[PDB]
């Protein structure tokens, strides 16, 4: 039954996690404790542990290195349905250093958390993989969820490794350390990682929500309602994309180029809508969640998933006419770019909704910008002691600095024509 | 504060670390660590890869400095070998790396052969953990173009070495199999049937392309070396 | 009796399977039970050809001689759980845990490969249960991992311990209307090679064809796999009525590869059928004929009046005269439709199946009193490789998605090889075409 284990990490890591598992139980049809369709009842078992109770509870596990946040969604209202023994959390935070969560406190941590997700395993039919909410910003979040995906992978190396990353933006002082330190260790062992740009979100609350200042809530349910449109391909039966390796497959041409930006449509929230009107909205910047230009640049392949009360034959029409249109933002030597799959599940409050998968190279942008940042702190060797005190090494940040480099270096080569070898 | 017996295994991984590189100037400036192996043994997994990576750079330190009893050493290697293979060798630091694989070369100048250190590397062939397989068999590798089947009954050793190869050349990993394949162009410098049409072929063209130290084999070099100073 | 085994690999041959059993169970009066429909004391074909097909495992028990293959067991879970769960023996139905994922090298050098014994021993159980073992009827996809893979994989060891006996395979050719991958144009390359020695008659299933097929004659506006293989099945069971049923062509699997192919590699008939009707008048042998000729009508979407022809064969089915086939035959001949290659001494081939054709009660196709099913090996079927070659070509250039291969076991030079052979066959169809 293919079965997956969420991993959530730091404040950001869990209260995203939160809003997921808090959106998908409706979806599901769940209580908060967990108790219509019937499609929301087949693949519940996927993201759900069956509790001999008729009663389903999360195959999730909620670790952050303080009790700060985690103790925050433990008497919420979701708080509930997860498993009591699921929970791990160090004495004291990791200071946002990326070195102290991925040598030090965090790597203490590391094996408490893997009896839980080991015991979980032992729980499963035929597991497919794990799925991790993280912050690469923070200290907990990059540091230690990367150590935790690396160790996960030595002990399950044929498991798909999903990843949902946070990148943080310019509004702490070591961010940049922390994200392109992360994203060294993302290049290597991540299969699938959903980039989610702090600052894209921010401006789609502000400018498209409307909302003056907007809280990490607000931020957190754009996630959540993306995470849930994304999932759709693996909580219901007879599509596209059912597994996180057949996903994998389909969207990523090669190894290190595994970085996806996501798009979510419609947005707007007055204070219906058209298969074709719902299209353009899904391709519209204005709601993307990363802060590249799309249309300068190519999608490599793309995946775009739609709900609700849509049409198969009518959205196949439209999809297939958008990239007559735009054949020039679509590689020429991938034939069939775009796998577009249809659910008749609506997310509630919603007729349908569109969720947006690509792999676009326009994504050098988000590792360019991050990249100038590191290096102007690191010409001047700033903030190196807080890093280098844990046991680390500045040789550690050249190679993250001149990896993340090549790594952008690719997107950018793949921007070429038909060419030989 | 001291002693360096408790700092050595104190809670603190800063002083385990410290401690280490303490244990390492005290060998090169050359206190009996080579009677107990389970002391580096346990310093070899310290559990923090950043004080881990001294105590292996300490460990080749260590059996540097030694320069007897065949028996001893056998348990020298039989203690330290698999474990520097196994959280050494798939390690992804470039100094545990480097300095682990030492180890293990150094560790099998002690014997006589690499017998008895092949035998121990072997069954981590039959482990799940892809980089740890490429590690054991560019280990075997680097063991044959380090000493060679020297002092070997080659009647004996290649046919049980060959054995759990075929399963390995048809590994799904990549780096696995490109491993299995520098170690048969290795055996050869010194099976197919059972391997991929398209492996053996490669292997053919692989073979066009060949010109051309134990403890006691330095022993007896200086001892005639020593010796030719009859002026 | 000279026994057929069926095998079925992946979900698309599962699920086209499902079809073609339905039919043929609908065909010799055999109820899901695997029990006589009520009142027949005999089944329809017994005795000539359903013995073939069909094992009476005991008293009224008929059971088909098949074997589903799957690496996920979510297809064939619908089988175990459907309304022909009795059909099929439980030993019948194998499935893994976790499937090829659309990768051909899990399918073949990974995964797959876990499975293979069980597949390799089932199959050995049904051929000891057959007094003259014919041959296997291979059905699957080239696309996903499995069908593609494993399949391939499965066509290899059968050639290695049942040499003598003959293959026939129908091969599901990728289309992009109803894609699931991306990389379908790689697993389709790799299959065709290693499959190109391991096969004596392919019959080619394009579902760009059957999907345009089922969009104009059948007039459904996006049609599903379900659509597809009601089709799909009508037309094999045509293809296979002279097996089961009174025959004057084709009536064994060796005649199959000794009326349509000249050379080994060349064995991919063009398959046309007609009528499709929808389930919504009454046609004849010369209106069927002749659209067997005409360009929306063939399994795959090439012209049936163009290329070499170097083998023919009309099937005819239900209340057929010979003197209208002779007639409308003959008005087929002497207005030189097709084009005839110089150095075959016969020409079209005859054949008559007065059993009438079915279509299954829940299916969007109608029963008609007579139609025709025609297998002809056309040079026009080389576009079809010239298509996928050039999909296969444009990723390659750029080594996209090969590092999922060759993480699953494949060495980077295994696509060499599978496009030289392809690029070889084509050109083996345009030299056969010359002289
Ligand atoms: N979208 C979103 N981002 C968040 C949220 N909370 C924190 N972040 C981001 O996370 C980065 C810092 O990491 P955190 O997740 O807050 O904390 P941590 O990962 O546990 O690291 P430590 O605080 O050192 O333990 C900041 O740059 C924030 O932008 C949140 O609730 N939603
Ligand atoms: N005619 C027909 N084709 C189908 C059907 N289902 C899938 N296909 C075709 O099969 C191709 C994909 O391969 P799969 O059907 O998934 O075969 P598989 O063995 O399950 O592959 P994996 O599950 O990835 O290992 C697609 O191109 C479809 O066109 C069907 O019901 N009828
Ligand atoms: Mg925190
Ligand atoms: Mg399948």
């Amino acid at each position: 039954m293919r079965e997956i284990i969420h991993i959530s990490t730091g404040q950001c890591g869990n209260q995203i996690g939160a809003a997921f598992w808090e959106t998908i139980c409706g979806e599901h049809g769940l209580d908060f404790n967990g108790t219509h369709d019937d499609i929301q009842k087949e693949r519940l078992n996927v993201y759900f542990n069956e509790a001999s109770s008729g009663k389903w509870v999360p195959r999730s596990i909620n670790v952050d290195l303080e009790p700060g946040t985690i103790d925050a969604v433990r008497n919420s209202a979701i708080g509930n349905l997860f498993r009591p023994d699921n929970y791990i959390f160090g004495q004291s935070s990791a200071g946002n250093v990326w070195a102290k969560g991925h040598y030090t406190e965090g790597a203490e941590l590391v094996d408490s958390v893997m009896d839980v997700i080991r015991r979980e395993a032992e729980g499963c039919d035929s597991l497919q993989g794990f799925q991790i909410t993280h912050s690469l910003g923070g200290g907990t979040g990059s540091g230690m969820g990367t150590l935790l995906i690396s160790k996960i992978r030595e002990e399950f190396p044929d498991r798909m490794m999903a990843t949902f990353s946070v990148l943080p933006s310019p509004k702490t002082r070591v961010e940049p350390y922390n994200a392109t330190l992360s994203v060294h260790q993302l290049v290597e062992h991540s299969d699938e990682t959903f980039c989610i740009d702090n600052e894209a979100l921010y401006d789609i609350c502000q400018r498209t929500l409307k909302l003056n200042q907007p809280s990490y809530g607000d931020l957190n349910n754009l996630v959540s309602s993306v995470m849930s449109g994304v999932t759709t391909s693996l909580r219901y039966p007879g599509q596209l994309n059912s597994d996180l390796r057949k996903l994998a497959v389909n969207l990523v041409p090669f190894p290190r180029l595994h970085f996806f930006m996501v798009g979510y449509a419609p947005l707007t929230a007055i204070g219906s809508l058209t298969v074709p009107e719902l299209t353009q909205q899904m391709f519209d910047a204005k709601n993307m969640m990363a802060a590249a230009d799309p249309r300068n640049g190519r999608y490599l392949t793309v995946a775009a998933f739609f709900r609700g009360k849509v049409s198969v034959k009518e959205v196949e029409d439209e999809m297939h006419k958008v990239q007559s249109k735009n054949s020039d933002y679509f590689v020429e030597w991938i034939p069939n770019n775009v796998q577009t799959a249809v659910c008749s599940v609506a997310p509630q409050g919603l007729d349908m909704a569109a969720t947006f998968i690509a792999n676009s190279t326009s994504i050098q942008e988000l590792f360019k910008r991050v990249g100038d940042q590191f290096s102007a702190m690191f010409k001047r060797k700033a903030f190196l002691h807080w890093y280098t005190s844990e046991g680390m090494d500045e040789l550690e940040f050249s190679e993250a600095e001149s990896n993340m480099n090549d790594l952008v270096s690719e997107y950018q080569q793949y921007q070429e024509a038909t060419v030989e070898d | 504060t001291l002693p360096l017996e408790e700092r050595l295994t104190y809670k603190l991984w800063k002083a385990r670390l410290e401690a280490y590189k303490e244990l390492n100037q005290l060998f090169r400036n050359s206190q009996i660590y080579w009677r107990d192996p389970t002391l580096f043994a346990q310093y070899i997994t310290d559990s923090n890869v950043v004080a881990q990576e001294q105590a292996i750079v300490a460990l080749n330190s260590l059996i540097d400095a030694f320069a007897l009893k065949n028996a001893h050493n056998i348990t020298l290697i039989s203690t330290w070998t698999p474990l520097l293979v196994e959280k050494g060798l798939t390690s992804s630091r470039a100094t545990t790396k480097t300095q682990s694989m030492s180890c293990i070369l150094s560790l099998c100048g002690l014997d006589t052969s690499i017998t008895q250190s092949v035998e121990l590397v072997i069954p981590f062939f039959e482990k799940k953990l892809p980089k740890l397989i490429a590690a054991a068999a560019n280990c075997v590798y680097e063991l044959m173009a380090a000493f060679g089947l020297t002092n070997v009954n080659v009647q004996t050793f290649l046919p049980e070495l060959l054995k759990h190869v075929p399963q390995l050349a048809g590994h799904g990993d990549r780096n696995v199999r490109s491993q299995t394949m520098n170690l048969i162009v290795e055996i050869y410098k010194v099976l197919f049937k059972k391997l991929k049409p398209i492996q053996v072929k490669d292997l053919h063209k692989l073979f066009a392309k060949v010109g051309d130290l134990f403890e006691w084999e330095k022993r007896e070099l200086e001892k005639k070396r020593s010796q030719e100073e009859e002026a | 009796m000279r026994e057929v085994i069926s095998i079925n690999v992946g979900q698309a041959g599962c699920q086209i399977g499902n079809a073609c059993w339905e039919l043929y169970s609908l065909e010799h009066g055999i109820k899901p039970d695997g029990h006589l429909e009520d009142g027949l004391s005999k089944p329809k074909g017994g005795e000539e050809g359903f013995s073939t097909f069909f094992h009476e495992t005991g008293y009224g028990k008929f059971v088909p001689r098949a074997i589903y293959v799957d690496l996920e067991p979510n297809v064939i879970d619908e089988v175990r759980n459907g309304p022909y769960k009795d059909l099929f023996h439980p030993e019948q139905l194998i499935s893994g845990k976790e499937d090829a994922a659309n990768n051909y090298a899990r399918g073949h050098y990974t995964v797959g490969r876990e499975i293979l014994g069980d597949v390799l021993d089932r199959i050995r159980k049904l051929a000891d249960q057959c007094d003259g073992l014919q041959g296997f009827l291979f059905t699957h996809s080239l696309g996903g991992g499995t069908g593609s893979g494993l399949g391939s994989l499965l066509l290899e060891e059968l050639s290695a311990e049942y040499g003598k006996k003959s293959k026939l395979e129908f091969a599901v050719y990728p289309a992009p209307q109803v894609s699931t991958s991306v990389v379908e144009p790689y697993n389709t390359v790799l299959t065709t090679h290693t499959t190109l020695e391991h096969a004596d008659c392919t019959f080619m299933v394009d579902n760009e064809a059957i999907y345009d097929m089922c969009k104009r004659n059948l007039d459904i506006p996006r049609p599903s796999f379900a659509n597809l293989n009601n089709l799909i099945a009508q037309v094999v069971s045509s293809v296979t009525a002279s097996l089961r049923f009174d025959g004057s062509l084709n009536v064994d699997l060796n005649e199959f590869q000794t009326n349509l192919v000249p050379y080994p590699r060349i064995h991919f008939p063009l398959v046309s059928y007609s009528p499709v009707l929808s389930k919504s008048e009454s046609n004849s042998v010369s209106e069927i004929t002749n659209a067997c000729f005409e360009p929306g009508n063939q399994m795959v979407k090439c012209d049936p009046r163009d290329g070499k022809y170097m083998a023919t064969c009309l099937l005819y089915r239900g209340d057929v005269v010979t003197r209208d086939v002779q007639r409308a035959v003959e008005q087929v001949k002497n207005k030189k439709t097709v084009q005839l290659v110089d150095w075959c001494p016969t020409g079209f081939k005859i054949g008559i199946c007065y059993e009438p054709p079915t279509a299954t009660p829940n299916s969007q196709l109608a029963t008609v009193d007579r139609a025709v099913c025609m297998l002809s090996n056309t040079t026009s079927i080389a576009e079809a490789w010239k298509r996928i070659d050039r999909k296969f070509d444009l990723m390659y250039a750029k080594r996209a998605f090969v590092h999922w291969y060759v993480g699953e076991g494949m060495e980077e030079g295994e696509f060499t090889e599978a496009r030289e052979d392809l690029a070889a066959l084509e050109r083996d169809y345009i030299e056969v075409g010359a002289d």
